[PDB]
């Protein structure tokens, strides 16, 4: 995955946001993103711009016209993908079209880079021919300023994660905090998500680098944590005492 | 403040309309006189286009004189500095720019 | 008929409602429907939506234009079929054009799914040429809200996620097979991933289900497996022996 | 309620036409005076586009004031809070949105 | 008859223009009053499109009141039933439809 050399463009994936945080903040993490599979083809948006006139009467050299840049559009992103009406992601796409809201969607390239736009569905088509798989054709009109791949030009790549949990007794009506160490050379551009095992013995609450386990029921509870796209993970064990 | 520094883009309208005393006699004859003593003053239909930040400065300049008062301006028509007054200066706001339309009337004063 | 996998499009039928009830209620039944057989080709209408300006003078970062989804239109559906004037179904189509009422028509795909539109005939054509069948070409302008196949789908979240590993010994150069229960009362529509909590002793491969646990090094290794975005998860244990 | 908190569309006209005392007989000598103290109070041709549900709220705001009872407003033009009065505020009710055409004339009292 | 049952398609013009008593003092000061006692009445620029067979019924309904007299109508603007009067109702005939343009004026009576 070298982003300073040309790449062949095979394996480019497409995702649509379904979370609540800032979509431009951490687009490398595929946590709150739904993948649209079987992409037949994809034409990205065309960042254009309009021109204002910049020729004045008092100006010398009136022989040559002059202009200037104005408001830049984000273009339309079109793509056709295999039609699977019974698969989640196409249902979400049709709900996105019907509701009419402006959501974020990212394109991941075979480069380690991601281009995330914001827009709304402006077209939903379908091609039905024999001897060829039925395809669904979608067009998304973009609004605002997008987050290009040239913005995320630092990427520390992390490659490190660990957990130091309390792993101690938890009493009823009280909760413990589990330590997470995520400093592989300090600079980091990755995230994580922690969950419970049975959701009955103890429950997890994670918000902003902090993990809190509350002992709903006694026994031994297991907590798995997965970071970012899923490259790294960890497991913790917590004991809850009835008394 | 004395001098107008902004520049006019599109191609203005420079209307002269001299004032004359005219008497029309009978079978085709007439009698004409220049009425006044000092030429005609001429008026310019000027339009500016400015960024949304300099529009406040242009408005302050045109409001300080406030209809009365005169400022110096060298029109891109004869390149002779003249004293002018502005009294309307309508302005249309846009996303990134502001378009001013105004009528500059030359004054001896 | 699998609505979650791409289909080849051969076997698509077109029907016109001749009943008096609500066509959108149960389109799956052809009771009050007349078949328009011998269709040379079909082209479903494209669902489009106009745009309205969303730029405001009080906005900051006005360099990029903004818009919003306007009013949706169901497009025009075209189809060319074999000209058999004397057979009922084409005379019904001609009457439909002649009196120009708004009528319902459905398209059945080889998936068990159906797309039912509602519109009026706007064009009736013919193509006369020797050495090939005379074709009648029809165009229909759709009015109002269509009932797409995705509207008739369903989802299940019966909370039936379970991880069944071997949880037994393994030696160098071998592998072990894991299992995931993908039957929350049978029907499910969610995805899952699995990754080792250390990635230093034993590796994991998510090959169509069968988490393959490979004992590169000895020790007790824990592998989290999380389904969806973190709705459910578990941790499997593998004890790689010294020998 | 004393503050107009809605957003206006890109193209908005601002007219000034200040009030001055002018004396000029024919085309002779001319004299100009600033007339009053609050020379030009401007005028904004405001246009809005709002969903059909908020049209009732916008018209309730404009109706309660009803020509009198100036309200506070910060134009996107000079970003300074002023007191304005509206008197027409016509509206057009499309299928999904409604457009408001109002005239805000700035006041002093 | 009392109620208007036909429906307005394109997006009407809803004009308020309240009547106020305004006095303009000298250096920028003024004095404003609501003039009347019961709000402003507001008028709708309505346009119907109807099949050629139903245009006679609409004409009969609009002619029975005959300029005077008021009928109930719930505008698709605020969804509050009001009493209105119509006085012109121009109509243009076409091959299969008739397009009515009218001005409905709200009345207290």
């Amino acid at each position: 995955p070298n982003p300073t050399m040309p790449v062949k463009g095979a394996g480019t994936t497409l995702w649509v946001y379904k979370g609540s945080g800032d979509p431009y903040a951490n687009p490398l993490s595929d946590v709150d993103w739904s993948r649209l599979a079987k992409v037949k083809d994809l034409t990205p948006g065309e960042l254009t711009a309009e021109s204002y006139d910049d020729s004045y009467l008092d100006d010398e050299d009136a022989d040559w016209t002059a202009t200037g840049q104005g408001q830049k559009s984000a273009g339309d992103t079109s793509f056709t993908l295999a039609w699977m009406p019974g698969e989640q992601g196409q249902q979400a796409l049709l709900a996105w079209f019907n509701e009419g809201d402006t959501r974020a969607y990212k394109i991941r390239f075979p480069n380690g880079t991601v281009d995330v736009f914001r827009g709304w569905v402006s077209s939903i088509g379908k091609a039905v021919t024999a001897k060829e798989v039925i395809t669904r054709t979608v067009k998304v009109t973009n609004v605002g300023r997008p987050s290009m791949a040239e913005d995320r030009s630092t990427v520390t790549a992390a490659t490190g994660m660990t957990v130091t949990p309390a792993s101690t007794s938890v009493v009823k009506g009280q909760s413990t905090t589990l330590t997470v160490a995520f400093q592989p050379e300090g600079v980091t551009d990755k995230s994580f998500r922690a969950v419970s095992a049975d959701k009955t013995k103890a429950t997890v609450s994670v918000s902003g680098m902090t993990i809190t386990v509350n002992g709903v029921a006694a026994g031994k509870v297991n907590i798995p944590v997965v970071s970012g796209n899923g490259e790294f993970a960890a497991v913790a064990e917590i004991t809850v005492t009835a008394s | 403040m004395k001098t107008f520094r902004w520049k006019v883009k599109p191609g203005m309208d420079v209307a002269s309309v001299p004032s004359v005393r005219k008497v029309r006699f009978g079978d085709g004859y007439s009698q004409r006189a220049p009425a006044g003593l000092n030429a005609n003053l001429k008026t310019y239909s000027v339009t500016l286009s400015v960024p949304r930040e300099e529009a406040t400065v242009l408005e302050s300049f045109l409001e300080e004189h406030g209809g009365w008062k005169s400022f110096l301006w060298t029109p891109p028509y004869e390149w002779r500095q003249i004293k002018v007054t502005c009294a309307k200066w309508s302005s249309r706001v846009s996303m990134l720019r502001v378009e001013f339309s105004a009528e500059f009337e030359q004054v001896v004063n």
